[PDB]
């Protein structure tokens, strides 16, 4: 085969250009955009090819790492912009830390305690920043965040009385939630309120009344869920919506058919990424958005005894998708991005880095089966379809909380 | 009176006015962590807000500096809640707020607490004569703006403006066809007004898209719309659809055609169809040649496909 | 280069 230090690529075949847009010559506002990203990507995918030499690819973990570093503890004015996402900050990098390997100072992480207990609110949940109003955004967040810390300090910052009822306190009849008090409400409350009751066990019966029946209404024509009944297909409520429906044990509420045929359309026949809208641009944080969304499908489908399943891949180009991540998105100065041309933030290194995870792991019963392109260094930690955290935090997590009662409830 | 930019901005701490209340500046304890190296200016408003918060002080002076702290941070909601409280404590004049929200939008559209607001302040008002037009301006700046047609839908329901919808969406079909947020506007629109059971109506839809196929056979929007609308009862159900995609196949062998072949396909078998073998061996062999050349990257579904049908029709 | 406008809230 292929010596040790050449490894073929998917977007290097030569068969690989038929892929690219074809316009119908007839051109709008969308086609112009997609052919000038393409444009681009081509000339960054030939930058790895020099003729029949292909250099395995690498993930910079070390630039990646001393990034991260220093954005837990110091950002510059350029973050006023997330001042009431603090908590997210939290999450996006010690996720990022954690799926890279990277060990968190015992210091660091009873600092990162202590900044989230000053986020919490004393009507339960937690805000964008110290003395902020509650919102489930951060909530999810900061819950997230001291779960990947994990330890008993972490664990115990969390007023789960208090956090149960600020959930009841955003509950609407129709089975939706409000993202805060006086609030908007679409399906990423679903998810950010399924997620953070499982975790630290405050789920009641009646909690979620309607809930997976109103994420079914979000479910479109096309296959995908949008922001509310109505609204266009969209990875990141797609994902919120089934996994809070996973969470609920509800999956099948939903047309697993019609969604699995469209998020396995959203994967770019020619980029390998993902994009979150049909006839949008690729981006490289719905590697994690989209590309989840074939695990928990994987599991719905496998729960029913769908003998049809594989037993080693997940239902999309894994490949192709670590091609797109590694070759496209990789600041050189450390740090990932929505595409070539995008600045680096947080926010991206944390969900292009889930997707490579992601992609690199599959997992079902006892079958694990890896895929890691590139030198063996790239492989990452792995992380939950369902809460974008280690399953091994996951597990210690939800074995901690339920030792502790539903708060007043029996 | 004066913004944050203008040449005769007086920092809070410096204004005689807001003396007698002292600054609440954020802890972020002993040791910081993602510390925000915020600019004096920042700083100097949100401690000022902290402090009318603190004190839950519903005052004029308190308002106005809500817009400050809005320009510094848009996004910060707790500032929003507190600006719609007094709005109703100081009976602010709601359509002096909804000219201020429109500026606020146009220059942050994709923020989600601006697009908030402005439904709050709808809903106040039960006055919604300003939304279709004002929807359209921002959607001609970025015609697939979420938040946007998220709120469009909305008002269009709650005040049962659907009248002129379907010819607004005509209009950007036109503008750019492969718009998906469009495809989607159409739907929303059909099926709450006349529904898709209405076969005169039906039978427009699919040719309106069977048209649009024919100009632009890449456009998958296209394509999804026409699944999207027949779906429901079955592919299957319409014998004369899958003719037409035969005929077309030899001249626009797409992967979306074929596609929607195997589609017409598994339907038909799920439908216990005449030649039940010789579907079932049409559908296989379309499955490896979407998984093998015309639909790669999708290689992994489109072997699922393949066993799926083995699973549930070789008999 | 330019920043994403990818915001979650
Ligand atoms: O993907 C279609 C699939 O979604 C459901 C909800 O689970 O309905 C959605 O799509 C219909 C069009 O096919 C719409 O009429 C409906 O309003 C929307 O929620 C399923 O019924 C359908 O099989
Ligand atoms: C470019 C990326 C954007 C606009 C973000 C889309 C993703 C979501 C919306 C999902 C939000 C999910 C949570 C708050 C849990
Ligand atoms: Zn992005």
């Amino acid at each position: 085969s292929s010596p040790v230090w050449s490894e073929p690529l998917y977007s290097l075949r030569p068969e690989h250009a038929r892929e690219r847009l074809q316009d119908d010559s007839v051109e709008t506002v969308t086609s112009i955009e997609q052919a000038k990203v393409e444009e681009k990507i081509q000339e960054v995918f030939s930058s790895y090819k020099f003729n029949h030499l292909v250099p395995r690819l690498v993930l910079q973990r070390e630039k990646h790492f001393h990034y991260l570093k220093r954005g837990l503890r110091q950002l510059t004015d350029a973050y006023e912009c997330l001042d009431a996402s603090r908590p997210w900050l939290c999450y996006w990098i010690l996720h990022s830390l954690e799926l890279l390997d990277e060990p968190i100072p015992q210091i660091v992480a009873t600092d990162v305690c202590q900044f989230l207990e000053l986020c919490q609110s004393p009507e339960g949940g937690f805000g964008g920043g110290p003395g902020q109003y509650p919102h489930l955004a951060p909530t999810y967040a900061a819950v997230n965040a001291l779960c990947i810390i994990g330890t008993e300090e972490a664990y115990d910052i969390i007023n789960r009385e208090k956090l149960l009822q600020y959930l009841y306190s955003l509950k609407q009849p129709d089975g939706s939630f409000l993202m805060h008090v006086g609030g908007e409400v679409d399906v990423r409350s679903a998810y950010c309120a399924a997620s953070v009751a499982s975790l630290t066990n405050i789920i009641t019966p009646d909690l979620f009344e309607g809930t997976a029946e109103w994420i079914a209404r979000c479910q479109n024509w096309e296959g995908g869920i949008g922001g509310v009944p109505g609204m266009e297909a969209h990875g990141g409520y797609t994902f919120c919506g089934l996994a809070a429906l996973v969470i609920l044990k509800r999956e099948r509420s939903l047309n697993l058919k019609s969604l699995l045929q469209w998020v396995t359309s959203r994967q770019m026949r020619f980029e390998g990424g993902f994009q979150g809208r049909c006839n949008k641009l690729v981006d490289g944080c719905y590697s994690f958005w989209q590309a989840g969304l074939l695990p928990l499908l994987h599991r719905a489908l496998h729960a029913q005894g769908d003998p049809a399943l594989s037993m080693s891949h997940w239902m999309f180009h894994q490949q192709a998708l670590q091609e797109y991540i590694l070759m496209c998105c990789q600041c050189p100065a450390g740090g990932l991005l929505d595409k070539p041309g995008k600045s680096r933030d947080f926010y991206h290194t944390c969900f292009c880095l889930s997707g490579l995870s992601i992609a690199q792991h599959f997992g079902s019963g006892a079958m694990l089966h890896d895929v890691v392109l590139g030198v063996p260094e790239n492989a990452l930690q792995p992380t939950h379809p369902v809460y974008n955290i280690g399953p091994d935090k996951v597990i210690q997590a939800t074995t901690y909380f339920l030792q502790k009662p539903v708060p007043g409830f029996e | 009176f004066v913004s944050l930019d203008s040449p005769s901005y007086v920092l809070y701490r410096d204004r005689a006015e807001w003396a007698d209340i002292d600054p609440v500046p954020q802890n972020d304890g002993p040791n910081p962590v993602v510390q925000i190296i915020y600019s004096d200016k920042f700083r100097d408003v949100y401690d000022y807000f902290r402090a009318v918060l603190q004190r839950d002080e519903r005052s004029e002076r308190a308002f106005k500096l809500t817009r400050d702290a809005i320009e510094l941070n848009a996004a910060n909601y707790t500032v929003w809640h507190f600006r719609r409280v007094l709005l109703k404590s100081l009976q602010k004049d709601l359509h002096e707020e909804m000219n201020y929200i429109t500026a606020i939008i146009e220059e942050q559209p994709k923020n989600y607490q601006v697009w908030h607001h402005r439904r709050v302040l709808v809903e106040w008002l039960r006055d919604p004569s300003q939304e279709l037009e004002f929807i359209a301006d921002i959607l001609n700046q970025d015609a697939k703006n979420y938040h946007a047609w998220q709120h469009r839908q909305w008002v269009i329901q709650e005040f049962k403006l659907w009248d002129n919808e379907l010819q607004y969406v005509d209009q950007l079909l036109k503008e750019d066809v492969r718009n998906n947020s469009v495809w989607n506007q159409r739907y929303f629109v059909i099926s709450n007004t006349t529904g898709y059971n209405d076969r005169a109506v039906l039978e427009r839809e699919v040719q309106y898209t069977l048209e649009m196929i024919k100009l632009v056979p890449h456009n998958e929007s296209a394509w999804n719309y026409l699944k999207g609308i027949l779906q429901d009862r079955g592919l299957s159900k319409y014998p004369n659809l899958l003719n037409q995609l035969l005929d077309l196949q030899p001249s626009h062998s797409s992967p979306y055609l074929i596609a929607f072949l195997v589609d017409i396909y598994e339907d038909m078998l799920e439908n216990q169809c005449d030649n039940k073998e010789d579907i079932l061996n049409k559908a296989l062999e379309l499955c490896e040649i979407l998984a093998k050349e015309k639909d790669t990257i999708r290689k992994e579904y489109w072997r699922y496909i393949g066993r799926s049908l083995q699973s549930k029709h070789s008999t | 280069p330019t920043a994403s406008a990818c915001v979650l809230s």
